């Protein structure tokens, strides 16, 4: 695959280059308009690793929750969609919800976990 | 091989002062450090005389002889350099060189990228 | 003692032979050659540092040890046949000369 | 068996070149809010003591190939020009002069200062003035009445704004986080080769802008004895940088109560131009203690001959020649540029086996700096009065090439290239770049629980 | 020790140090060519915190893993290299050693020990 | 102010493409003037 061979294939083979697609500038590493555009790839790179450490995803390429997918909004079949499908078309059938999504991470996973980690903790 | 624009020749009579003189493009003056020049007897090995400092125009001489008699200039605005010489004898009938260095780095020796076609002074009665 | 002296001296060379000039110096230090015609300015021959001089197609090449210095051309090609000299800084040698 | 393990914070370092922040005191700055190298705003002196000496640590120098010459020279030459824009211009000024030698003075028949007047522009495009004032004789060539400015032919001739001191304010340098400054230890180093001994700084210290041509002035001095640093020894085309252990001291003076005029030539274009000067005038010069300099060049005397064997004579002279910031001692005492003879102090031969020289100096208001084709400054006059102390750390010289029937040597002031003044404190600095990534073998597994 | 004191230490030694160093502008911190000079530090920082994330080993100044170490890699015994040399050495001892090292870590060990420990998640 | 006419005593090629104009220009002194003289093409002047 190699960087953006990747985006095109089946969204199951795409995982095995998950870090090639961080090496190759995702992550926002540059090797006075030039000043403003290093200053905002860096600023891309940090927003992202937020929500990453708020989901409690941070360190991670693969991150699971205990929130439920919801099948309405893509209706398709598990090996379907990870089979017989790239990413670029997988992103327009879920991307209306997405606000909802990103708040059920932190509401129904980390606010409630770590109270209850502070609990068994005291 | 880039040519440095020499001045020409002549003769002149024993006690006389002469010119000596060399011109370049300001792309050519402006890199060189050192304008260099030398000295062709005929049936002797090349003779060093002395450097003018681009920048300066400080001047280290070889030997004293050339020193009482010679002077060195260099002028950056109109990209030139001149020799002067005062107290010509016989001894001193040779062709004269104008030569130039670019090397900025010491421990490379000295070299001499430039060179004009020199010009002949003849000194006689 | 001086400062630069150079040798063989004048010499008869057969073309496809590749040639060798020498020359020593008082104390140490980089060392350069000059290529010199009759009616003609030098030209540079080798850097000091025994790098080709820019402008020199690949016929002479050379190297040193202690107080000496050894340049070779190549095949004694009868176009480089002129007057060499050595340079150290402020001296230059007698010279030799390339006849055949 | 052994694995691989990752060590993140692993002290090592490599050699590198990376912007270093300009500090400086900020008490200087409150002291004048205009001063040149002072600056509007800057990282504060960080005056705290090395926390680091690095035992166990040596490393290859090299002073020559030190970058943070460069970043020093841009930068004094970048405040510079950016404190002469908002002047005054005086480019107008450039008009024919019609004058002849000052009459009715007291002197001191010295043909340096002249009486000269001219058409000048005022406030009113309708309307002239005749200015007068004096002028120095360097500042000025003949068309033989009629006379014109030396440098005008240049692209422009402008006035050091009238309130901005060129006093040299010390400079501290900074490293950028994720770098360091290393310094050399070792006694009388060369400023070159492997340091026996090392330690870390954050910044460096007492570093001044000073501006001197043949002598270094108010420099490090050297820590025990006289050192001699060259970047070779047998080519003649290298400055030498002598590094005293002790100072010279030198007193310089300026007479004689000039008096100032202040010219409008233009809506409220103020041009400053030297007024009448009361009592007797005099030849600016300087005294350096003669038993003093005497005793310090013995000592470089003795220090040349470890290069040139102990059967060798020493011998000084003045100038060659070239331009006059090679040819004599150049210096700023008080705002006044001042160039001084100092063929007195050469005058010697040294051979193995109350009293003053008194140095005489001349005043020209028009500076070309850094050599700098095209543009010249007017410094306007300073109001009569010039005293000024200084210490002589070292010298820049040069040595006479050419072969030889004997084994005597001769040594010659030359240089004036500014790049050398900066080495001569920068030598004691390196810059270096951490790099945290190591690896390391370990007997580690990484055991994983899943 | 303070600041790179370490440096004169052994390579055992020195580790006692390592959060020094990461305190001492590692971290890019600060206490128009200045400005350029942090955002420089800035992008070195989160370049070297990328590098750990690939190998699984963000948030830890020691970190291991499955990868073997090549005794040819420096000839050198165990308690020789810990003992008897400085990091300043060690560098230069196996620095051509980065490229194949660096590249093992994150096929050998983090995109693997991630794939396999999705599958028993599943 | 230019004052001139059409080049002439040239070997040409009448062609109107180039002028020989003359003015008083600025010096480095403020007190002195010169005659430029120099050439110029058509489409750079107007009447
Ligand atoms: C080597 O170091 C010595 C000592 O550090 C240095 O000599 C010093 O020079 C400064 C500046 O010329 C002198 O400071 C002056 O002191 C007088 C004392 O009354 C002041 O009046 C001066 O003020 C002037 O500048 C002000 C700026 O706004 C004006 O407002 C004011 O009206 C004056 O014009 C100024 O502070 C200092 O006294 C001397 N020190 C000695 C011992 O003379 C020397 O110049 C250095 N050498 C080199 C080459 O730099
Ligand atoms: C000023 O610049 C000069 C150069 O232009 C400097 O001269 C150099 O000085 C060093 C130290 O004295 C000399 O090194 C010596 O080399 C000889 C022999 O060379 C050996 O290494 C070469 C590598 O290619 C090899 O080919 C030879 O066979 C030898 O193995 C040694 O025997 C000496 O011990 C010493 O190492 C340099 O040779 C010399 N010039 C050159 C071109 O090497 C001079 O020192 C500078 N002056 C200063 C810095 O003050
Ligand atoms: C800017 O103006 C200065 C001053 O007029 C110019 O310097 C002058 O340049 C001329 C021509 O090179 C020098 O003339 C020489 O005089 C000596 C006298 O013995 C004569 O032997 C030479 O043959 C030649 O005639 C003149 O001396 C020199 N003036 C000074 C004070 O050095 C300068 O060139 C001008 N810059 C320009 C036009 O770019
Ligand atoms: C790009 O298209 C080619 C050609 O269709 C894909 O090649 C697949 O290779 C695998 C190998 O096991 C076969 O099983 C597939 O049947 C081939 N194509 C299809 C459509 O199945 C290649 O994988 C495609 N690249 C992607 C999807 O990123
Ligand atoms: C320079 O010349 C001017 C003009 O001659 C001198 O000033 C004049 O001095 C006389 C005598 O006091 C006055 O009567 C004139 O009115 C003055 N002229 C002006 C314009 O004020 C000036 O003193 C001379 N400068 C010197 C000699 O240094
Ligand atoms: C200013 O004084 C100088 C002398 O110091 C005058 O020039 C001299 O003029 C005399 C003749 O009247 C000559 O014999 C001298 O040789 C000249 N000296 C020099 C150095 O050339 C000068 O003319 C006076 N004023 C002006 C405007 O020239
Ligand atoms: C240069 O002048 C200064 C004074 O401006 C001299 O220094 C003073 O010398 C006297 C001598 O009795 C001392 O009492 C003062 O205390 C000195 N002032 C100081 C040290 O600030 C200086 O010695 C003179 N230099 C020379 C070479 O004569
Ligand atoms: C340099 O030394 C000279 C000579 O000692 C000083 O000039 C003397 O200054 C005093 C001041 O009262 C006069 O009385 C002497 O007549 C002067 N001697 C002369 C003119 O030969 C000079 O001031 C000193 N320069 C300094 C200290 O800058
Ligand atoms: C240099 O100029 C200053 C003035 O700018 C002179 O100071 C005068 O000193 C006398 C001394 O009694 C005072 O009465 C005057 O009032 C002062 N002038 C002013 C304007 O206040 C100083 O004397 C002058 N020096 C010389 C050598 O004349
Ligand atoms: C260096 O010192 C000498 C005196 O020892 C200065 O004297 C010059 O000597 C030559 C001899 O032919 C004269 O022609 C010169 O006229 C003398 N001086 C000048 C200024 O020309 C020599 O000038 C000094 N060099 C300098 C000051 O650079
Ligand atoms: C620099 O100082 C020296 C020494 O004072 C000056 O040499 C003088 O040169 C003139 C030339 O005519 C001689 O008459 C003097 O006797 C010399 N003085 C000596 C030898 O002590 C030299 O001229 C000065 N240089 C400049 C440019 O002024
Ligand atoms: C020339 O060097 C001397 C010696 O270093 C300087 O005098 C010292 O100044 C410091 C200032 O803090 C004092 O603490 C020392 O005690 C002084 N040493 C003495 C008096 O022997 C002198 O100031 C320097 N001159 C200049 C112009 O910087
Ligand atoms: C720098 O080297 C010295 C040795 O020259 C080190 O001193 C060590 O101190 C420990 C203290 O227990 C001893 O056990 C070691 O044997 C000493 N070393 C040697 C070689 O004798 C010093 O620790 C070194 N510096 C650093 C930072 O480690
Ligand atoms: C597993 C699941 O029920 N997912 C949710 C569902 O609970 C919710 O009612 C519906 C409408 O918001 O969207 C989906
Ligand atoms: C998955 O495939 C089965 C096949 O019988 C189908 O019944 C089911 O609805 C599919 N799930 C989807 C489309 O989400
Ligand atoms: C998303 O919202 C847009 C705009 O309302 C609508 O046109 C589209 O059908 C929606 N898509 C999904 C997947 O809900
Ligand atoms: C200065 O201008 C006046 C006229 O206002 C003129 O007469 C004079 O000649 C000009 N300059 C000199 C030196 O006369
Ligand atoms: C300077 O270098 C020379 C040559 O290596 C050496 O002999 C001399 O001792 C060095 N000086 C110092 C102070 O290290
Ligand atoms: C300098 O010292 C030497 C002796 O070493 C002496 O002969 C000479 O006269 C002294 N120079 C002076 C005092 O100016
Ligand atoms: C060790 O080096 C050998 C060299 O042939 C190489 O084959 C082997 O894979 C290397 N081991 C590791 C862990 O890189
Ligand atoms: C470690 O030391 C032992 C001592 O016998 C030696 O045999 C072995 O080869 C060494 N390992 C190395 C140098 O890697
Ligand atoms: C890296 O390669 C160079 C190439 O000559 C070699 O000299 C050096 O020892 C090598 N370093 C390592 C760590 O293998
Ligand atoms: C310069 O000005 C004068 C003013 O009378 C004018 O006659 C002249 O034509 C102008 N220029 C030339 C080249 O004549």
């Amino acid at each position: 695959l190699g960087f953006l061979g990747a985006a095109g294939s089946t969204m199951g083979a795409a995982s095995m280059t998950l870090t090639v697609q961080a090496r190759n500038l995702l992550s926002g590493i540059v090797q006075i308009k030039q000043l403003q555009a290093r200053v905002l790839a860096v600023e891309r790179y940090l927003r992202d690793q937020q929500l990453l450490g708020i989901w409690g995803c941070s360190g991670k390429l693969i991150c699971c929750t205990n929130v439920p997918w919801n099948s309405s909004w893509s209706n398709r079949n598990l090996s379907e969609i990870w089979d017989n499908m790239t990413w670029l078309q997988w992103d327009k059938e879920i991307s209306n919800y997405t606000q909802i999504i990103y708040g059920l991470l932190e509401e129904s996973q980390n606010q409630q976990e770590k109270n209850e980690q502070d609990l068994l903790a005291l | 091989q880039v040519q440095l624009v020499q001045s020409g020749s002549g003769v002149k009579k024993p006690g006389a002062s002469v010119r000596v003189s060399c011109w370049t493009s300001e792309d050519i003056f402006e890199r060189t450090e050192l304008i260099h020049w030398v000295r062709q007897a005929p049936g002797q090995g090349l003779e060093w005389i002395g450097w003018v400092k681009t920048v300066t125009g400080a001047v280290n001489f070889g030997s004293p002889d050339f020193r009482q008699r010679v002077s060195l200039t260099r002028d950056r605005d109109l990209f030139t350099a001149h020799m002067d010489i005062r107290g010509l004898t016989q001894g001193d009938t040779a062709t004269y060189f104008c030569a130039r260095q670019k090397f900025y780095t010491g421990g490379q020796g000295w070299y001499f990228d430039l060179w004009g076609r020199g010009t002949l002074i003849v000194v006689s009665s | 003692e001086i400062v630069l002296t150079q040798s063989p001296g004048t010499l008869s060379l057969s073309p496809g032979e590749t040639a060798s000039l020498s020359c020593t110096a008082a104390s140490y230090g980089h060392m350069t050659w000059y290529q010199k015609k009759p009616g003609q300015p030098p030209k540079l021959l080798i850097f000091a540092t025994s790098k080709r001089a820019s402008g020199i197609p690949d016929r002479f090449s050379g190297s040193q040890f202690g107080k000496q210095y050894t340049l070779t051309i190549t095949r004694m090609e009868p176009e480089d046949f002129a007057r060499y000299y050595c340079q150290q800084l402020e001296f230059f040698g007698q010279g030799t000369r390339l006849e055949i | 068996n052994l694995w691989v393990t990752v060590y993140y914070g692993v002290p090592v370092w490599k050699d590198a070149e990376t912007t270093l922040f300009c500090a400086s005191d900020a008490k200087a700055y409150e002291t004048e809010k205009h001063n040149v190298w002072a600056t509007h705003a800057c990282v504060p002196t960080d005056p705290n003591p090395q926390e680091i000496h690095l035992e166990n640590v040596t490393e290859e120098f090299n002073m020559w190939k030190n970058n943070m010459v460069e970043q020093m020279h841009t930068d004094i030459i970048s405040l510079w020009d950016q404190s002469l824009k908002p002047c005054v211009k005086l480019t107008p000024l450039c008009v024919t002069l019609q004058c002849t030698n000052v009459t009715n003075a007291i002197t001191d028949m010295r043909g340096e200062l002249k009486n000269c007047s001219f058409n000048m522009t005022t406030e009113l495009r309708d309307k002239k003035q005749k200015v007068y004032s004096l002028f120095y004789r360097l500042d000025v060539v003949q068309i033989n009445k009629e006379y014109r400015l030396i440098n005008c032919n240049t692209s422009a001739i402008t006035q050091a704004c009238p309130k901005v001191s060129f006093e040299p304010i010390p400079i501290h340098y900074c490293a950028p986080a994720g770098f360091a400054i290393l310094k050399c230890k070792d006694k009388k180093f060369n400023g070159t080769g492997p340091c026996p001994s090392v330690s870390t700084v954050q910044c460096t210290h007492g570093i001044k802008p000073v501006v001197s041509t043949q002598l270094l002035l108010n420099g490090s001095l050297a820590e025990e004895e006289v050192m001699i640093r060259s970047e070779n020894i047998t080519n003649n085309a290298k400055n030498i940088l002598v590094q005293f252990n002790t100072p010279v001291q030198i007193n310089c003076t300026r007479p004689n109560n000039n008096t100032r005029k202040s010219i409008r030539i233009g809506p409220g274009q103020a041009f400053y131009a030297t007024g009448d000067i009361i009592g007797d005038i005099r030849q600016a010069h300087c005294n350096v203690s003669k038993a003093t300099w005497n005793e310090t060049l013995g000592k470089v005397v003795k220090q040349l001959r470890k290069h040139f064997g102990n059967n060798t004579i020493i011998r000084f002279a003045n100038s060659s020649g070239g331009d006059l910031e090679v040819t004599t001692h150049s210096f700023n005492c008080g705002g006044e540029f001042f160039y001084c003879n100092t063929s007195g102090l050469f005058n010697s031969t040294w051979i193995s086996n109350n009293d003053s020289i008194t140095l005489p100096c001349r005043i020209k208001q028009i500076i070309n700096m850094w050599q700098r084709i095209g543009q010249a400054m007017y410094a306007p006059p300073i109001q009569g009065v010039i005293r000024c102390v200084s210490n002589i750390t070292g010298l820049i010289l040069t040595r006479d090439g050419g072969s030889t029937n004997s084994t005597t040597e001769t040594f010659r002031p030359g240089g004036g290239d500014m790049r050398d003044n900066w080495r001569s404190e920068l030598y004691k600095y390196k810059v270096v770049k951490i790099e945290p990534l190591g690896v390391a073998p370990t007997r580690c597994k990484r055991r994983v629980v899943g």
